[PDB]
């Protein structure tokens, strides 16, 4: 054991681990990797999202040549302490966790021609700006840009290990998405500008498209059933004031309902989303059913119904309200060209 | 005594190298493990997780520590472990976890005279586990816990129950509030990635929800409510307000009933095994308000004008006083046979 | 310094990774516990937060020192300096110790070895509740602890005679629970690493009633007597009673749930379920008590059903509650 | 600048931090200030209080007197890690926070006389024990003792630094108050006896009134509105069975909705509050008047009301109900009384 | 080359007193301060406070420092940030904070030939900021970082802005949803304590609401209400089924928007805008319940004993139509002039 224990032990002697590797002679290139062990869940509120990575970070450090029985040293983490790592940090991270448990979950493994290989486990919490204007039919591409804190381009760039595309992994089971799909990744590198000078910068953008299926059984399909509720007061006698002023109100009061809670898991935009339109236009329908019955109302001449047994020519009764009739046929037929209109919109974008 | 103990350990210590792994450069360490399960409590659908307590006990040799001369499994202070090589055991699916740390940190350390290592952790980890809530809440998840070596591939080290089948232990005292752990298994495999192949033990857990608290919250109130909207089949068809106020009023409920259950879970795009129900019910009590409105136009908008008959306004009341607790009835029985 | 000579001596070739005598005897530690305040009762996950002075003693021969000063009362500085048990909450969810302004710990060490170490703790101790009786409910809660590492052929615990101290009960967090009493005990638990000296506390717990008579009694008992307005309601008057009916149904499904809002989603039936859904039922039956009475006088002695309906149902509602009551108040 | 350096260098040779100035020859003397910069929040949930504080200590230590071209040493907080300082803790605090951004926030000062300045900012978490029977009109004094954890008081004395009154100091613009106002602060001192010895306390009682001005416009209000509105109903014809019907519903309804509303804010305490007994009263006058409409419809012969043209003979007409006439008058003035003796009783008090 | 570096830095350190300041018992040294705010969220309400992640740089010089033969500016590695004498900055309103840690501490350090240290921090910080919720949601909040020396006085240490007012980048291109920050502003000043006078520097952001949600949330819903409550005065005074059942829903769904207001802010003990005009569409639709109520009681209760005339219902109720409208809007335009 003592044969490895002098190697470790000459490597570190003299090693000034506050120095990168090729300080004053060339530029520190550190070849990177992602494998997204679970893609997190998506926080509309926050404007965020979580990921889970294996964080792979390769560069060369001449300072770590040996020559010994094997060519790679797998050793524990605590020697990458001793050691000079990259400054990496996520531009858009907002809170995020080097895993700990039951030890650093960091590898290091040095080559013989001082190759490092150091990787991490993280959970990285990053903002994911978001447009809601097609909301809950949106997309959006979250993006996770990194890079080093304090090295400008001079002294340190980055690189993606392999063809850009392939540099990062998705797993197969890895996904904590419950109303989104993530359709892919694309990945690219640029170079910001900051006060402290200039910075390569590796991105990558995570293509999410949101799932409608809640909000259709939460939301839209209420939405449906209130205004077609609306609409069954059409065909109850212009007599029965009471219970159809009922169908009015309530209904009215449902909608009012449906549209107060239909946005608490969102950040409060000052725009409206797709949802808010629809709603609108059903709060319409429904507004417009109590308001179309006050007019029926408003030319009932008298207070009683037909009591069935009397022959209505043409005491007297009420005849069957023209504005009832269209109402029959109208309000139905305008709901269903509006739903063909507003569906055709926006699952077409 | 004490003088030969304080030696030898001191001993052990001089000139051991914590960088590097039993048997470095040779035949890979096997490391036992046991894990003793405190409780599990936190089983979140909203946040697709549950939070585990247990003891987490490690076992392997490491013959740099071995020591002769005393009869006695030296138990040490448990700083002792920041001077000893030990495992770098994670958990892959873990969100958040912590080693319990009063009074000390709950970790245990004890030597064996060949060299054995006991190492044992008390973790409360947070370890994520994606529900599939199609038959919420007749559904039976399976929450497990990944148990890796990050750094070490299966060339350095080897995981393997300690016990076999015993080597998770108070499983059966656990109390979950709206689950029975109906079953859990140990499975030992080697997992594959770019950097290496590495051992994997994996933990598991077979979690049946309860049915009994959904009873009195979400099925009992549909099925009276669905049940009181029969009522106005039998209310005079004169009566409109009546009728209607008991329609609508049937039909809020509903979603009421729906709101309390929907702001309890997370937006999952699916329908659940409870949604299917509630918007069966919701069916049945928009149907029988259907009816009356039916009911209504019959008799004014087509009576002027002049299987149920269809032109006797009584007639349809009679038939829905009999076919809605009927096929309510066969809506349940089939529900209830699917789902159980 | 005097004492600085002391403890520069305590200290020389003290090795802090032994414990007291390691291989002759087991470690006989002292403990004693002071208990600020027992805070809220978490029923949703079944804790409890506690805030104690915890205070153990025990003899480490190494400590021995001779000079005319008898007791060395010193700061947390030297707590890490010397051995000290790795006791441990066995059934702690979340434990922290006190830091603000510095460690809240104390380490006295007398001539004959003796070593008094004190520290305070807040503690989230798990504490599984039948709530069967709820809300009549009582509970035993327990706060067990142990060394972590050590057996009982090491390390053995004992109760002292002031063995727990409660303070100003009444200054303590406990909105819903009455403190009733505490025991401590002592026990061996086998577990895979040995047999382990596990100590324990119960402090028992009764419920207190207010709080659900003002938020869940009283307003289902009052919207069950707003059931019984209908049967003074003319028959004729079809959409007033009916309508009173239905809503009062409607807010009984609305108390329901909140009732429920403050516990563990458990399955079985507490005593807050029982009378709900009863309450439910009387509710219930009234809409179809004027169901039957409207159908066979209108839609066609029964025709006198609200008559019967007016002693019958406060009737049943007094016989329910006296049964309710006196169950679970002074039964089983 | 080395000639500071062996001063600090002389200061620390041979000190021992683990013992107290002046042990075995005096009691160590602290004196103690506190300035409030921020009064936080009170929650009720949790009986406490949030208090950010410079919290100033001073005491005597021969063994750190020096002779330089410095009467004070401004030293970093790192040297007070190095010597002793007081075991301060807060008797009643909960977890409390040491502010650490950018650095710690503590100062250590040393005179030339050996004189310590040692302050530090702190957000504490105090225990305040609440009697709830007067909510919302309730006032506290919410305490904040503080002491040391470890040295009897034979060994640490704590003392004000100025006079009492003077020695906390609450800052002009700090207050993060929202339903409480600062009345005034009390200090004083003592001394606690536990198991371990006689301990000195320094305690401060912070006096809290409650601001009723949020529960009169979401409780007191709504409560008051709907005990008007059951009311109206006295005015309504006796024949208007379904529409003074819904009046006595929907009152008691929302009379229940405000009850369980209304504790939403507190601790769920087993006693009843000031506003529990308006709510109670309010949901009395509310189901009377329900009772009263139901009496009135028991004496209701006829279900017919005035057909607008005949002549009443003082077919016939149902009179106007005498129970509703008696309750126009009764019903507003015992209310309107009941809130003059409800107010008196506690805003007086 | 790497050699003489290693060299270099180690003789800056050999004798370093990380006790004392640059010019330690001399003049202050001058701090210098950049921030370049990364994003500005969570402006809560409820807590009186908000988040703030910055890019927190701090320029100083330090002659210990000072090396030669170098023609390099020394980036090292941040871990040196503890080897040398850093200010005690720290933020006065500050509630939670925290340097980032990932992958390793965002910190930054870079030596100057001449001593100047740069040291950068990626720091998110809780701020408190109290709101004055008068005129919410039509208000403009002021909500500022208070930076501060604790130990160091003006004799020690000045603060200055580096930069002037370019010290502080990227406010403008802050995206909040709820909010438009109209400016920021740079102050720079002394502030006294007991322990004496220490600098300052104050960076304050102007909020100004978007009122767009709240229109669809609160204020429309409330005006369509209110609306609809009109409709009653097209009904006959002797259907007071529907006229009750109007009124009384109208004044009832006027809670259901308060409520669900209320349970989003805080405990408030004043009047906001917001609860002014809840309570102003209140009195309109009890007003209008009230019409009914008085139109009732004419026709019925002052009916057989025998400026609308006040003994014609008719003419009541189509006085209401137009003053009910007529009012309302009236309200609507008091309201918000006054407010905007
Ligand atoms: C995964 O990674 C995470 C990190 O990312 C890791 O968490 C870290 O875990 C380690 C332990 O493994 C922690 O380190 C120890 O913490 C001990 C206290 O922990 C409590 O306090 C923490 C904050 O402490 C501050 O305040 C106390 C006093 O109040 C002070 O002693 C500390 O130094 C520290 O002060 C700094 O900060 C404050 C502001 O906060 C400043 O005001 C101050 O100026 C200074 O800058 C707190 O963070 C902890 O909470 C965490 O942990 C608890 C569980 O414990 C958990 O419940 C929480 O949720 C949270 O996670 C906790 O409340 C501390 O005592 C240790 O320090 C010892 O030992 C070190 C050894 O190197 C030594 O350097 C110190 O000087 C000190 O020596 C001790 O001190 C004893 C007390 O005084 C004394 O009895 C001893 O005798 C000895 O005394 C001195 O000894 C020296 C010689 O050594 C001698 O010269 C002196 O004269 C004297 O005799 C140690 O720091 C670390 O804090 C954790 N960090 C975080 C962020 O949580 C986690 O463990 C990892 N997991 C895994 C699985 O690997
Ligand atoms: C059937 C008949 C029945 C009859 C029954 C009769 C029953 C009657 C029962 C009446 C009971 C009345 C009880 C009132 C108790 C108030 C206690 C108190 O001090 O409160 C205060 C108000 O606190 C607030 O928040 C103010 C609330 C303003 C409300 C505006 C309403 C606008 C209405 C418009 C209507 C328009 C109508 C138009 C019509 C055309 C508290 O604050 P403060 O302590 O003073 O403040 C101290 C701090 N500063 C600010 C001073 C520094
Ligand atoms: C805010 C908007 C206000 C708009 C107000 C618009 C109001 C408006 O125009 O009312 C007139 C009429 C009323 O319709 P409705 O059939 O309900 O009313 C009949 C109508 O008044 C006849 O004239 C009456 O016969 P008569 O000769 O008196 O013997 C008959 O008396 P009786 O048989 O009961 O004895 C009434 O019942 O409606 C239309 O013509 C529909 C137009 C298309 C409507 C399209 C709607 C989508
Ligand atoms: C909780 C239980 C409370 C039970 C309370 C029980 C209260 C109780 O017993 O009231 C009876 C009486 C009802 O009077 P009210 O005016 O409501 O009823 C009239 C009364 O019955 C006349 O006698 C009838 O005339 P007649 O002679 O038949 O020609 C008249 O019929 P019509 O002329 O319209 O055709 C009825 O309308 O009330 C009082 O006198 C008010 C005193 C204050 C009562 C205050 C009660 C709160
Ligand atoms: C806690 O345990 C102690 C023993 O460790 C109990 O004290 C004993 O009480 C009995 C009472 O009959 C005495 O006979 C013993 O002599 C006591 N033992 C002592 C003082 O060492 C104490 O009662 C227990 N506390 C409980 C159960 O609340
Ligand atoms: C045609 C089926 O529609 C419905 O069931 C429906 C429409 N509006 C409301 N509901 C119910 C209450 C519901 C909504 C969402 C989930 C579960 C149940
Ligand atoms: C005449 C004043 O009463 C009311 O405004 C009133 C009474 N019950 C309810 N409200 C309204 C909805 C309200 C209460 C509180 C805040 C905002 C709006
Ligand atoms: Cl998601
Ligand atoms: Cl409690
Ligand atoms: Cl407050």
């Amino acid at each position: 054991t003592t044969v490895f224990t002098r190697i470790l032990d000459r490597l570190l002697d003299g090693y000034d681990n506050r120095l990168r590797p090729g300080l004053g002679e060339r530029v520190t290139e550190v070849k990177t990797d992602i494998f997204v062990t679970s893609f997190g869940p998506v926080s509309d509120h926050d404007m965020e999202y979580t990921i889970d990575v294996f964080f792979r970070q390769s560069w060369k450090d001449e300072r770590l040549k040996f020559k010994g029985p094997m060519t790679v040293l797998r050793l524990n983490n605590l020697m990458a302490s001793k050691i000079w790592t990259p400054d990496t940090f996520f531009h858009n991270g907002k809170k995020s966790v080097a895993h700990n448990m039951t030890m650093p979950n960091k590898l290091l493994r040095i080559t013989e021609d001082g190759t490092l290989l150091y990787t991490m486990r993280l959970t990285v919490r990053a903002e994911c700006p978001m447009h809601l204007e097609d909301f809950p039919m949106d997309a959006h591409a979250c993006p996770l840009k990194f890079g080093s804190y304090a090295y400008t381009r001079a002294e340190v760039v980055y690189e993606w290990t392999r063809e850009p595309a392939r540099s990062v992994v998705v797993a197969e089971d890895g996904s904590r998405l419950n109303q989104y799909d993530l359709l892919g990744q694309t990945v690219d590198s640029g170079i910001v500008q900051s006060s402290t000078g200039e910075y390569v910068v590796m991105t990558t953008h995570f293509h999410l498209k949101r799932k409608i299926g809640y909000f259709v059984i939460q939301t839209y399909l209420p939405c449906i059933m209130t205004v077609i509720l609306s609409q069954v007061s059409f065909w109850l006698n212009r007599e029965s004031v009471p219970a159809r002023t009922v169908f009015g109100v309530t209904t009215v009061l449902t909608m009012t309902t449906l549209s107060i809670s239909a946005r608490n898991s969102l950040p409060k935009v000052a725009y409206a989303t797709a949802m808010d339109w629809f709603i609108a236009v059903c709060y319409a329908f429904v507004f417009s059913a109590l308001i179309e019955f006050a007019t029926v109302n408003y030319f009932t001449k008298r207070g009683y119904a037909w009591d069935g047994k009397s022959v209505v020519p043409e005491k007297t009764f009420n005849s069957v309200s023209k504005i009832d009739r269209l109402s029959r046929i109208a309000f139905p037929l305008l709901f269903g060209i509006f739903n063909l209109v507003y569906w055709a919109t926006y699952l077409n974008r | 005594n004490m003088s030969f103990v304080k030696e030898t350990v001191d001993k052990l210590l001089k000139g051991y190298d914590i960088r590097l792994r039993p048997d470095f450069g040779g035949p890979p360490v096997c490391v036992g493990m046991n894990i003793d399960i405190a409780s599990i409590d936190m089983v979140s659908e909203v946040n697709m997780d549950y939070t585990l307590t247990m003891y987490f006990q490690q076992y392997w040799r490491d013959k740099r520590l071995a020591y002769s001369g005393i009869p006695l499994n030296l138990t040490l202070d448990n700083r002792v472990a920041d001077q000893l090589w030990v495992p770098d055991t994670y958990f892959l699916n873990d969100k958040k976890s912590f080693v319990h740390g009063v009074t000390v940190k709950n970790r245990m350390i004890r030597l064996h005279p060949d060299g054995t290592v006991l190492y044992g952790l008390r973790i409360t980890t947070t370890a994520a586990c994606m529900m599939d809530l199609r038959r919420y809440p007749l559904d039976e998840q399976n929450c497990t816990l990944e148990i890796e070596s990050y750094g070490y591939t299966t060339d350095d080290i080897e995981f393997y129950w300690r016990g076999g089948d015993k080597a998770v232990t108070g499983v059966e005292r656990i109390e979950l509030p709206q689950f029975s752990i109906v079953e859990h298994r140990l499975v030992s495999r080697n997992v594959v990635f770019a950097t290496g192949a590495y051992p994997r033990l994996s933990l598991s857990f077979r979690l049946k929800r309860n049915i009994g608290y959904f009873i009195l919250q979400t099925y009992m109130p549909s099925i009276l409510i669905t049940i009181l909207s029969w009522v106005s089949f039998w209310i005079n068809y004169d009566a409109s307000a009546a009728r209607v106020a008991l329609g609508i009023t049937t039909v809020l409920t509903m979603t009421t009933i729906n709101t309390h259950l929907r702001e309890t879970l997370p937006k999952i795009p699916y329908v659940k095994a409870i949604d299917m129900y509630l918007m069966g019910c919701f069916v049945f009590v928009f149907l029988a308000l259907l009816e009356y409105a039916f009911v209504n136009y019959i008799f004014f908008g087509r009576g002027p004008q002049r299987i149920p008959d269809l032109t006797d306004v009584n007639a349809i009341d009679r038939w829905s006083r009999i076919v809605f607790p009927f096929t309510f009835s066969l809506f349940n029985l089939v529900y209830w046979l699917y789902y159980v | 310094g005097d004492v600085t000579v002391i403890l520069n001596n305590l200290l020389e070739g003290y090795d802090n990774k032994l414990r007291p005598d390691i291989g002759v005897k087991p470690t006989l530690i002292h403990t004693d516990m002071y208990v600020n305040s027992i805070g809220p009762v978490n029923a949703i996950n079944m804790e409890y937060t506690i805030d104690i002075f915890f205070a153990q003693t025990w003899y480490d021969r190494r400590l021995k020192f001779n000079s005319t000063i008898k007791v060395l009362r010193l700061n947390s500085n030297m707590v890490g300096k010397i051995w000290i048990p790795d006791t441990f909450f066995r059934n702690s969810k979340k434990a922290d110790a006190h830091w603000i302004t510095t460690p809240n710990r104390m380490l006295r060490i007398w001539n004959d070895g003796r070593v008094l170490y004190t520290l305070r703790l807040t503690i989230d101790a798990e504490c599984q509740l039948q709530l069967h009786n709820f809300p009549m409910d009582e509970h035993s809660c327990p706060l067990e602890f142990s060394s972590y590492g050590y057996p009982r052929e090491e390390i053995v615990y004992q109760w002292k005679r002031s063995s727990v101290e409660v303070g100003d009960t009444r200054s303590w967090r406990l909105y819903q629970f009455s403190f009733v009493g505490l025991r401590n005990t002592t026990e061996v638990v086998k577990t895979t690493s040995g047999d382990y000296v596990v100590m324990s506390v119960y402090f028992d717990l009764s419920r207190r009633m207010g709080y659900f008579t003002i938020q869940t009694y009283i307003p289902c008992t009052l919207i069950v007597v707003l059931s019984w307005v209908s049967f003074w309601i003319n028959k004729d008057a079809v959409p007033a009673r009916t309508s009173l009916g239905i809503t009062t149904v409607l807010t009984m499904t609305t108390l329901s749930t909140i009732a429920r809002k403050s516990l563990p989603k458990v399955s079985y039936v507490t005593a807050m379920d029982l009378f709900v859904s009863v309450c439910f039922i009387f509710v219930f039956s009234a809409l179809v008590e004027y169901g039957t009475l409207h159908y066979f006088v209108s839609n066609r002695r029964i025709a006198k059903m609200d008559s019967y309906a007016r002693i019958f149902f406060p009737t049943a509602f007094c016989l329910f509650n006296l049964v309710y009551w006196v169950s679970y108040l002074y039964l089983g």
